């Protein structure tokens, strides 16, 4: 399959938009990412907002400019030749109405499968505060890439300049199972089974590992051996520790 | 009290035995008198035998994460790992 | 799904429900009658003239009863010996996929030549030879262990069907649960 890569330049560049604008909850700003979709490694290096307009009571209403995105598209094209249309990104939450009716805008100048990125500026829950999906139909169906973030050399380094386990692992793992129990009762009075078939696929596959429970007991056993050791060596070292301990006391009494 | 511990060492010591056996070997007058001191001591009775099916232990007052707990069994083994740790920190 | 396009009246309904309708006499794919009937198909068609066959095929596939259904066909479909076969896979394929989780509650997938035989309602000869054409046929897949008694099938058929694993999915949610707050809270506390 494909997957989604966003640089942090592209991230941090969303964010900004937002506050500068004066943005509320009834507004949601528009973007263009601007990368290489051809491979299946989807980078995006560029990102840049449009004068979007939203308006809540129509949402076939919205104020987009198509002269401002193809002039920009051109002429940033000066700085770096990788960067084409490749879709475009937008804040807001949730995926309303409005959102769905302005996906076949971009796919005039689109070649490949275009697409989509949400930006939540709370980042409310979970991880993933950016999500990608891929807009294709047959009725439009979205499918969710894997989110993953890679940059350069000097732009990973340069965050750790400004910037200078098991317990989350098992908070967010526990929350998985109270998320996916109210999707399914919400859904089980919505209806009076396609979505829930996926989720029974994921769910069904001291059960399955009875007969690999009496292998795992003896591997456990031979780990131990090597912690077993390495503590020794440990062990060695603090008596070692004691009597040079001694040897600076002797010269202390002494001198 | 040495016919009370004879019947400590029967338990582990015979699997099956039958009743006249029981009546001889702790010197007893009577063979239903002999089943009387088995159900005080919980000895199940079948016909000219007697098995035990206690050889297995539990309860004895009250324990808590020691001497081969039940539930806790899985966290122990990694709660031994996390209090190395801490003794190096 | 289509809404706007391809305009049907209740003829054509009838017809285009026979092809639908006898494609799954033999298949043994993708679920069974019932896809039939959760499309808004029987409701527009009769009830009767050989169109009952997905209410009696239902039932057939839990009751495990041939005379229900052979009684009310005709000669055409009952001379092929292949249709009672194929009766006999769908019918042992709702239990083979509660050996894992759906129904039971300990969860555990285990499953004797006794058990299998009963719900089945073939002898301990013909099950075996059910299973291995089952698997032979890409619906299945697993061993079969005859010397201990043991049937492990690994889960391939997807089921449509939901409500019971709501209450043994909240099994792994407390049991997990009661380790947050003694052996989670254990080393955040440290």
């Amino acid at each position: 399959h494909e997957k989604v890569t966003i640089a942090p330049l592209v991230l941090l560049s969303a964010l900004d938009h937002y506050e500068r604008t004066q943005t509320k909850e009834n507004k949601r700003c528009v973007g263009v990412i601007l990368g290489d979709a051809n491979s299946s490694t989807i980078r995006v290096t560029n990102s840049f907002a449009l004068p979007f307009e939203e308006d809540e009571k129509n949402s076939d209403v919205w104020f987009l400019d198509h002269n401002y995105i193809e002039n920009m598209n051109e002429m940033c094209k000066k700085i770096n030749a990788k960067e084409k249309l490749i879709g475009w990104y937008h804040s807001g939450p949730k995926l309303r109405a409005s959102d769905l009716k302005i996906n076949e805008l971009f796919k005039k100048y689109t070649q490949n499968n275009p697409l989509l990125l949400i930006v939540d500026v709370k980042q409310q829950g979970v991880g993933l505060p950016t999500d990608a999906y891929v807009a294709i139909e047959q009725e439009k169906t979205f499918l969710h890439l894997p989110c993953t973030i890679e940059a350069e050399e000097a732009e990973e380094i340069g965050v750790e300049h400004l910037l200078r386990i098991r317990l989350t692992n098992q908070l967010k793992s526990l929350k998985g199972l109270q998320s996916k129990l109210k999707d399914v009762v919400e859904y089980l009075d919505k209806v009076i089974h396609t979505i829930l078939g996926k989720l029974q696929d994921v769910f069904n596959l001291n059960n399955l590992q009875k007969a690999l429970t009496v292998k795992t007991n003896d591997e456990l056993m031979v780990i131990y051996i090597s912690n077993l050791v390495r503590s020794i060596i440990a062990f060695d070292d603090l008596i070692e520790n004691k009597i040079q301990n001694k040897k600076i006391q002797e010269q202390r009494v002494k001198d | 009290a040495i016919r009370d511990e004879i019947a400590k060492n029967t338990e582990l010591s015979y699997d099956f035995l039958p009743l006249s056996n029981i009546k001889a070997l702790l010197f007893f007058n009577n063979e239903k008198e002999t089943e009387k001191f088995a159900l005080e001591r919980n000895w199940p009775i079948v016909n000219s035998k007697v098995y035990f099916n206690n050889q297995s232990k539990e309860k004895a007052d009250y324990e808590d994460e020691m001497m081969h707990e039940e539930d806790q069994k899985t966290n122990i083994i990694e709660k031994a790992m996390d209090y190395a740790i801490s003794i190096e920190n | 799904t289509l809404e706007p396009s391809t305009s049907i009246t209740l003829a054509e309904r009838q017809q285009l429900a026979y092809d639908l309708s006898i494609s799954a006499l033999l298949g043994d794919k993708i679920y069974n009658f019932g896809e039939l009937l959760h499309h808004p198909i029987m409701e527009t068609i009769v009830n009767d003239s050989n169109y009952d066959w997905l209410f009696q095929l239902l039932n057939a596939l839990t009751v495990g009863d041939f005379d229900k259904f052979d009684s009310l066909i005709k000669v055409q479909i009952s001379k092929i010996p292949i249709l009672a076969q194929h009766e006999s896979f769908l019918r042992q394929k709702i239990c083979l996929m509660t050996l894992i989780e759906t129904v039971f509650v300990k969860n555990i997938r285990m499953l004797s030549f006794e058990d299998i035989s009963k719900a089945t309602h073939l002898p301990k000869d013909n099950v075996e030879h059910l299973v291995m054409r089952a698997i032979s046929l890409g619906l299945l897949k697993g061993s079969i262990d005859q010397v201990n008694e043991l049937v492990t099938i690994s889960w391939v058929q997807p089921r449509i069907i939901s409500g019971d694993q709501i209450t043994k999915m909240k099994d792994r949610l407390v049991e997990w649960n009661d380790q947050v707050e003694k052996l989670g809270k254990k080393m955040e506390a440290r």
